[PDB]
């Protein structure tokens, strides 16, 4: 079995593992993935947040905070900060190559950042099914991708990721009218066919 | 015109209730009000702004009596006309 | 307004509303606590920690259990789920 790979395409998709596109346009703090999931130690704890990300735009400056071997490093506005250094400086590891951030935390870990938007997770053999959040579970099967926080599969994506946010006390995103025209090319067939 | 339900988060603009009391954060652009159950607004405000932000709640400088800064810009010795 | 702007210089002070006869008002199940973390452990909640390293602010919240729930507080027994 090869190495999976998440990622953001854009502002408001997700690629989970084993390969699951789908639509969440969320404003609040999201757990994207971690380990911490039923009865497991819960090492590392990675976490994203996007603030006025519902409607794509210039705007949407993700922050990511990474949490593992109890530390805190985290990204946003181009450049890594490190708020508590972890215990194991040895796995620890930068390389700012290209447009990239490739980013190593472990054995079985890494981490890529294009410094606008996209991240992109990569596991190795070692979990197949230790993990969940927003990416899944990591087993191979395709379907249960959308395994909620209160350990059930659920439908309608939006109301997936509802369950895995952070402050339970800011803003459930609002379940959009689906049509194949966003706020914009919506009634300007004209503009649709310069961006198809 | 459009009443929303609550919480909300548009456009860096977490609109939230903490410890039972509602709450409006802008750490973006620099401040954080809220509101409790009687009503008695309250602002919390960066130091990006030392000497900038002119208005009813006075320019955050260190000193207290030259805050009334009018819209003209004048020092008066009244708290009302401001 | 004395308490807050005393808290707000970086010396807090405790318990002086225990006497003072006077407690502001909160809805139901919460009344006026002092220095109350932000982030309030609710129901529907992810047990994770040392992320919220905010400084502590004043405001009304629950009891020792009785865990947050839309706008209530209700003990731990009763966490619903979702779907
Ligand atoms: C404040 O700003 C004014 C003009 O805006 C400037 O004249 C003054 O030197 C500054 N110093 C203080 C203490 O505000
Ligand atoms: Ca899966
Ligand atoms: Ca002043």
């Amino acid at each position: 079995v090869c190495d999976a790979t998440c990622s953001t395409i854009g502002m408001a998709h997700y690629l989970t593992f084993d390969g699951l596109k789908y639509l969440f346009p969320g404003e609040c703090q999201y757990v994207l993935v971690q380990d911490y999931c039923g009865s497991n130690p819960g090492t590392f704890r990675i976490l994203v947040g996007n603030k006025g990300c519902s409607h794509p735009s210039v705007k949407c400056k993700k922050r990511v905070t990474i949490l593992v071997e109890g530390g805190e490093i985290e990204l946003f506005d181009g450049e890594v900060n490190v708020k508590r250094p972890m215990k194991d400086e040895t796995h620890f590891e930068v390389v700012e190559s290209g447009r990239y951030i490739i980013l190593l935390l472990g054995k079985a870990l890494s981490v890529v950042w294009d410094r606008h938007l996209s991240i992109s997770v990569v596991l190795k053999q070692t979990y197949q099914e230790k993990v969940c959040g927003l990416c899944g579970n990591f087993d191979g099967i395709q379907n249960n991708d959308l395994t909620s926080s209160n350990l059930q599969v659920e439908e309608d994506p939006v109301d997936f990721g509802n369950s895995w946010k952070v402050s339970s006390q800011c803003a459930d995103t609002r379940k959009v009218p689906l049509d194949s025209s966003p706020a914009t090319c919506h009634n300007n067939i004209m503009k649709q066919t310069m961006v198809d | 015109d459009q009443r929303v339900s609550m919480p909300y988060a548009s456009k860096g603009l977490y609109l939230e209730t903490e410890a039972g009391y509602y709450k409006l954060s802008g750490e973006a652009y620099g401040f954080v009000a809220r509101i409790d159950g009687s009503g008695n607004f309250q602002v919390l405000l960066s130091d990006r702004y030392f000497n900038k932000t002119c208005g009813l709640c006075g320019n955050f400088n260190i000193f207290a009596e030259d805050d009334f800064m009018t819209q003209e810009g004048t020092l008066t010795s009244d708290p009302y006309d401001f | 307004e004395y308490a807050r702007t005393c808290a707000q210089e970086g010396m807090v002070l405790y318990g002086w509303t225990d006497h003072s006869a006077c407690s502001p008002v909160c809805p139901a199940g919460m009344e006026y606590r002092q220095c109350v973390s932000p982030c309030a452990r609710t129901c529907q909640s992810l047990h994770i920690n040392e992320m919220c390293q905010e400084r502590c602010v004043d405001g009304c919240s629950c009891p020792e259990g009785q865990l947050l729930d839309e706008g209530l507080c209700v003990e731990s027994t009763e966490c619903p789920c979702v779907h």
